[PDB]
């Protein structure tokens, strides 16, 4: 693929030698990026940009030239752009197909569902560059399935709903209120706060129950026995799963035959099975290399069997982590973050 | 053996996930408003049709054009018991057949709830639609009841045709 080389061409572009170590302040981080990372931004401050470009002439544009970090922001926001303009589409496709496949398989599980949100296409119409909210959308996600295990309806539904919501304020500001502006920016800078204070570096409050790691890595395959285990029935699992670079959220909620086990990849979506079995089916294959290959393209490392793990899994507190505050002096918890709103009744401009 | 991509718009509540479903599980499934969009393969004969049901609240709309890449062919619901809005939806469309990425595609569109009493038929929305004036286009309009089926094969055997 041309597209992979030349995506591949800008990457070692925005992590270049002049700060070799995976130390330095990657430049995603800085104010500069993150204002440069909007639509209908290169044409106004990048010399030479045109948008008839292809991926290939943007990022040659990118590499031959002399650009600052909010000029290299708006050619990133032009250039991601199109790149997940030309991929997300087929990504869908495939991880739909694997949960049908499985959904529909032998006896069909009829209350099996999928509710696609790719977050790399949605944060990118909602201006933002920092590269990936994997880590506190997995979070937020844990917590609205404590919140659902406890009674509350469609509260992570809603969470992925708000996620697009969002991204058509935020990409066509003048056709939404005021209200609605700051409530999609408010939105995204909730995110932010979560990985700015991650309540896992928070010592006052356990977030968590256990950390499995190095020594007792889980594999996919203990994911799925602690998610499906009968001895919890009644009560919620709440995982967080670390790759390298990368979170995702597995879970059970409910009692009986409301019981239901999920899976969060903020790159794809959620899907939930009523049946453990199938659960068990999805998650395999999902990372499998017979199958979508995810655990080679979330990298992961393997322990000496050569299984794959996952750096770490957190066994959350789902009710602490639910009234974690990610930022001092504002009462907001993770439930309030949940609840914030986009859309509200005024009518479209 | 042949993939078609197809995207399926309309306004709100013109039925469209209760299609994609009823096509793909065979079934008539109680949905709420699409916030986001749903996707399924559905094998028909020859064609992998891979259908895109994008959520038509207003405020949502402005997405659609996300959704356009290496798209053959355009499925466009209306609700046929929607006066009101059937001006709405042709503005809507018009908006899509102007896109340049959509030039090629073709177009089939759904006057759903046929059942419902003050429907409009399938020649009244042609004109409403403004389809007629529609050229260098290959459309086509299908009667439909979305909760019985009936039309939807016909729509989409149309499609199939075409896309062979
Ligand atoms: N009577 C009747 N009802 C229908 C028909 N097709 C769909 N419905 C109903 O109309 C309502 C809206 O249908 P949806 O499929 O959710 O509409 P949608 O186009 O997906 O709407 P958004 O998700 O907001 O874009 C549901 O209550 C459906 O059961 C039909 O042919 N006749
Ligand atoms: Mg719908």
């Amino acid at each position: 693929m041309g597209l992979e080389k030349d995506f591949k061409r800008y990457g070692d572009a925005l992590k270049p030698d002049t700060s070799v170590p995976g130390k330095s302040k990657d430049i995603r981080t800085t104010k500069d990026f993150l204002n440069g990372y909007k639509n209908d931004h290169a044409k106004e401050i990048v010399d030479g940009f045109r948008s008839d470009m292809s991926i290939k002439q943007l990022v040659d544009l990118f590499v031959k030239g002399s650009w600052s970090a909010e000029q290299k922001g708006a050619l990133a926001w032009e250039i991601e752009s199109r790149a997940l303009k030309v991929t997300f589409q087929n990504k869908s496709e495939k991880y739909n197909r694997l949960f049908r496949e499985i959904a529909s398989a032998g006896v069909v599980d009829a209350k099996a569902t999928e509710q696609l949100a790719p977050q790399l296409m949605l944060l990118n119409l909602s201006n933002d560059g920092f590269g990936g909210r994997s880590d506190p959308l997995s979070k937020l996600v844990l917590v609205a399935k404590q919140l659902e295990n406890d009674g509350q309806v469609g509260v992570a539904r809603q969470l992925l709903e708000k996620m697009y919501s969002a991204a058509a304020v935020l990409s066509n500001p003048t056709l939404y209120s005021d209200s609605e502006n700051a409530n999609a920016s408010k939105l995204l800078s909730s995110l932010a706060a979560i990985h700015a204070k991650n309540p896992m570096h928070d010592t006052s409050m356990k977030v968590w129950q256990e950390k499995l790691e190095g020594k007792q890595a889980l594999t996919v395959n203990g994911v799925v026995e602690k998610i499906t285990d009968a001895s919890a029935n009644g009560k919620p699992v709440l995982l967080e799963l670390d790759a390298p670079g990368h979170a995702m959220a597995a879970w059970a909620k409910g009692s009986g035959d409301d019981r239901v086990y999920g899976f969060y990849d903020p790159n794809a979506g959620i899907v939930e099975f009523s049946s453990a079995e199938k659960f068990g089916d999805y998650l395999t294959r999902f990372f499998g290399k017979s199958d979508l290959n995810m655990a080679q393209s979330y990298k992961l490392g393997k322990n000496d069997a050569g299984e794959a793990i996952f750096n770490r899994v957190v066994v959350m507190d789902g009710n602490t982590l639910a009234s974690y505050k990610p930022t001092f002096g504002d009462k907001t918890t993770m439930q309030g973050i949940l609840d914030l709103p986009v859309f509200d009744a005024t009518p479209m401009k | 053996k042949k993939e078609m991509r197809i995207l399926m718009v309309g306004l709100d509540a013109a039925g469209k996930t209760t299609i994609l479903y009823k096509l793909k599980l065979g079934e008539i499934v109680t949905t709420i408003p699409t916030i986001g969009f749903n996707v399924e393969t559905v094998e028909y004969k020859n064609i992998s049709f891979t259908v895109w049901d994008v959520g038509g609240l207003d405020k949502i709309r402005p997405l659609w054009r996300h959704y356009f890449q290496n798209t053959q062919g355009l499925i466009f619901v209306v609700d046929s018991n929607d006066r009101e809005r059937v001006n709405e939806a042709r503005e809507e469309l018009m908006r899509m057949l102007a896109e340049d990425e959509l030039r090629d595609a073709v177009l089939l569109v759904f006057a759903n709830k046929q059942d419902l009493p003050n429907a409009m038929n399938a020649a009244e929305i042609t004109d409403k639609l403004g389809l007629h004036s529609l050229r260098h286009r290959n459309w086509y309009i299908q009667a439909t009841c979305a909760t019985s089926g009936d039309g939807l094969y016909e729509g989409l055997d149309w499609l199939a045709n075409q896309l062979e």
